[PDB]
């Protein structure tokens, strides 16, 4: 099953309550490591990642992250600068890897400024693509360092893939457990003459669902509206698919194909 | 976890010496070479992160990061290159874990050889100009002392030679017995 | 780059110490070391960080202070014969990829009391006549004998200028009472020019040996002459 | 300077039935700046026992949040979600929609 490792960072200058820097890490849609300016540790987010990792790294982990807010907050100070930019404004990273269920891997980094994309990192040619000017200013400094643009190469391909391994093991009554959904075909006349169809979806893990309406064994041609795939609060995920109008409903998850006949 | 590298090196000075260093750590995040002199501190020399060779003048790192293999190579070996080579490697959590080094010794190629054992006044027996292949051996007696061959370089000419120094009965024709000293040593009277 | 003080202290058990350290760079992360014979460098304490400080592999008997973005102070409590060594200071820049920085390091020994503490005595040995005539060259020899501990720079002077061409000294002393656990040290050195530089009666020749033994602030009881640091020297003319 | 208002998904852990107990989640997402405040309602008045998630980080550099309280739906209790954030110049009321 595709599987992903990424590690988020936030940075805000002069911020309102809200911290100046928080740090999180996932293991697909499970948080599983926090740090922020205010505690100044980084701590478990998952019960399964308190037990496996002894407090050797906790401590470890503290200490760079206290290293790295501070490379952040100087960061943001200098992309204000170039901007001339005052007040209060964002710094973004995430930094991540896919391991898919065909066994190829994916990696990705990439940087924000007040949310929308300012730098991404091509690790295939060892390059930044970059947004603006101000951007490719930062990209001549960052390619100039030929040893960093490779270790981050090496750590994308081979570091962040073996954390994710072993994220996996550790996690893996919740992570790799299937929860298959229960499914429902709702009919009502909604205007005159116009009957809505919706077919509902609960009570499944992983999030990642196909749902689609077929007409007489054939793909639609009419529009299906598509509703979210939504957290329930128990571990479990919620979705739906409706069209207007021998029509059915058709479910894809974890390998199982389901039919629902109108 | 560990990092291995030998103890010590001789190359012979001009030649080619590779200097190998094997690690077996839970990630890796990259492997530096330093270059420490005697009573100095260690600076840097390369680092290499994905395979291959990386070549830097005189001196080439590789890296095989499949058989957790390095080696720094050494090419047109100086006197000066004498001095000991830490291994260094970036672990899972971006700490260095260092090698406890390799001293490497230069052998100076003694085209002329002229052994001899001379007397100097202020007293002091001194053993000279002998091959790179004599080895001197530590005193037998108390009230003697002899201290390891040493090489000097006379940068003026292209003139190098090794020595070793006895201090204390005691006489020249006797203060290196404890020794192996070449057949032809010269003895002046 | 990176300035670090003392470069040699002698200290009795139980004394106090601080090692000081300091870096213009800019760099953030800062590491104490201690070398020690047949082992790699060992970390003692580090500092990611401004206002952040963490244990190494080797912490117990040391503390720190990172006191300022600069500054990074170990300090020794009281010290132990066991902490004798060679302490470096590192910096290494924000991120990377990045190498460390060193300074040039503080040999630290630790005794139980300073009655064994001496500084060498410096003889110069002109060159044997027989060797002027045989090789047309001409060696200078130089003993730093009977000094305690082992706290010696040893440098030839030629014209007072400081030479290093034709220059051999020992990298390690020898120990004068091999089977004495307090045994005093002895250095030599040789120098060597052409017969012609050195039958030049202008031409003057010396060896200087730098002591580093006691400071003004340190106590002495003994009735023998305090062994100060000092500068001790033998010279010759040609 | 790009802001995104949250969207704001008010729904029932399991199919509503009423006079069985349920949860009522509150799913914010989309936002930009991360700064923001959620309460649940029952008939326009605060409810004190909710939970909820940690502020959570978007590929796309929005965040998300997710509030949630143990509730028993009756017709005639009225359940909403009230947001702020800075794209908005009032707190915005979204009504449970009663499944
Ligand atoms: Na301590």
């Amino acid at each position: 099953r595709t599987h992903s490792l990424r590690y988020f960072r936030l940075g805000v200058s002069d911020p309102i309550g809200v911290p100046e820097f928080i740090s999180v890490g996932y293991v697909d849609s499970h948080p599983i490591t926090t740090y922020d300016s205010v505690t100044r540790q980084k701590e478990p987010r998952a019960p399964w990642m308190a037990e496996n990792l002894a407090p050797d790294h906790w401590e470890r982990y503290t200490q760079l992250l206290r290293g790295w807010q501070q490379m952040f907050k100087v960061e943001l100070k200098r992309l204000q600068r170039h901007y001339n930019h005052s007040g209060s404004h964002t710094y973004q990273r995430m930094i991540g890897c896919e391991l898919l269920e065909d066994g190829s891997t994916t990696g990705f980094l990439q940087y924000a400024y007040d949310g929308q994309d300012f730098l991404i990192f091509n690790k295939d040619t060892l390059s930044w693509l970059a947004v603006d000017n101000v951007a490719h200013t930062i990209k001549q400094a960052w390619e100039a360092n030929q040893h960093e643009l490779l270790y981050q190469k090496n750590w994308l391909e081979e570091e962040c893939i073996a954390w994710l391994k072993r994220f996996l093991e550790y996690g893996k009554d919740t992570l790799q457990r299937t929860e298959p959904p229960l499914v429902r075909v709702n009919r009502k006349e909604t205007f005159p003459g116009v009957t809505a169809l919706f077919c509902k979806a609960h009570g499944f893990y992983p999030p990642e669902i196909y749902m689609t309406w077929m007409k007489n064994g054939e793909e639609i041609v009419q529009e299906i509206d598509y509703g979210d795939i939504l957290p329930s609060g128990d571990g479990t995920y919620q979705a739906w698919a409706s069209i207007e109008l021998l029509y059915s409903c058709h479910v894809e998850h974890s390998g199982v194909h389901m039919v629902l006949q109108v | 976890q560990n990092i291995d590298q030998p103890t010590e090196m001789t190359a012979t000075e001009g030649a080619i010496v590779q200097i190998n260093c094997t690690y077996q750590t839970s990630g890796f995040n990259g492997l530096f070479w330093y270059q420490q002199h005697a009573g100095e501190a260690p600076t840097f020399l390369s680092y290499n992160v994905l395979d291959g060779l990386e070549e830097k003048g005189r001196f080439s790192s590789f890296l095989s990061r499949s058989k957790g293999y390095s080696y720094l190579l050494l090419k047109e070996l100086q006197m000066k290159d004498s001095a000991s080579y830490l291994c260094a490697v970036v672990d899972s959590n971006y700490q260095l874990i260092w090698g406890a080094g390799t001293k490497l010794i230069i052998k100076p190629d003694i085209q002329n050889p002229d052994p001899a054992v001379y007397q100097l006044r202020d007293s002091v027996c001194l053993f000279t100009d002998f091959d790179s292949q004599t080895n001197v051996s530590q005193s037998k007696d108390s009230d003697v002392y002899i201290t390891d061959k040493c090489v000097l370089d006379m940068r003026s000419m292209d003139f190098k030679s090794n020595s070793a120094v006895a201090w204390s009965d005691f006489a020249c024709a006797n203060a290196f017995n404890n020794s192996i000293i070449p057949e032809d040593t010269f003895f002046p009277s | 780059g990176v300035t670090q003080t003392p470069k040699f202290q002698v200290l009795k058990t139980g004394q106090s110490m601080t090692l000081q350290c300091a870096q213009d760079m800019n760099h953030n992360s800062m590491y104490w070391y201690r070398q020690d014979p047949g082992m790699g460098l060992r970390l003692i304490y580090y500092s990611a960080s401004e206002g952040t400080t963490d244990k190494g592999e080797v912490p117990n008997g040391y503390n720190v202070s990172r006191l300022n973005k600069r500054e990074f102070s170990l300090r020794l409590e009281s010290a132990a014969p066991s902490q004798t060594s060679v302490y470096f200071c590192a910096s290494s820049p924000p991120g990377g990829t990045d190498t460390q920085y060193f300074g040039e390091g503080s040999r630290l020994t630790v005794l139980e009391d300073l009655k064994n503490v001496f500084p060498p005595e410096v003889a110069v040995f002109e060159p044997s006549e027989a060797e002027i005539s045989h090789t047309q060259k001409a060696t200078l020899v130089c003993l730093a004998t009977g000094f305690y501990p082992d706290h010696v720079e040893l440098s030839w002077w030629v014209n007072g200028k400081e030479v290093h061409s034709g220059v051999c000294t020992d990298p390690q002393p020898l120990k004068e009472q091999p089977a004495l656990n307090d045994s005093r040290y002895a250095l030599s050195s040789r120098l060597r020019v052409s017969a012609t530089f050195w039958q030049n009666p202008r031409n003057h020749f010396r060896c200087q040996v730098q002591f580093y033994g006691l400071s003004e602030n340190d106590e002495w009881t003994q009735d023998r002459a305090k062994p100060v640091t000092q500068i001790v020297s033998a010279e010759a003319w040609g | 300077m790009i802001q995104r208002t949250p969207k704001i998904q008010v729904y029932s852990r399991h199919p509503a039935e009423n006079g069985k107990s349920n949860f009522l989640n509150c799913y914010v997402s989309g936002f930009h700046p991360s700064d923001i405040e959620v309460d649940l309602l029952k008939n326009g008045e605060r409810i004190e026992k909710v939970e909820h998630s940690d502020l959570s980080f978007s590929k796309d550099w929005s965040f998300y949040l997710l509030y949630y309280t143990e509730f028993t739906p009756t017709e005639k209790d009225e359940y909403a979600c009230r947001v702020n954030h800075v794209t908005l110049s009032q707190p915005k009321i979204v009504k449970w929609d009663r499944d």
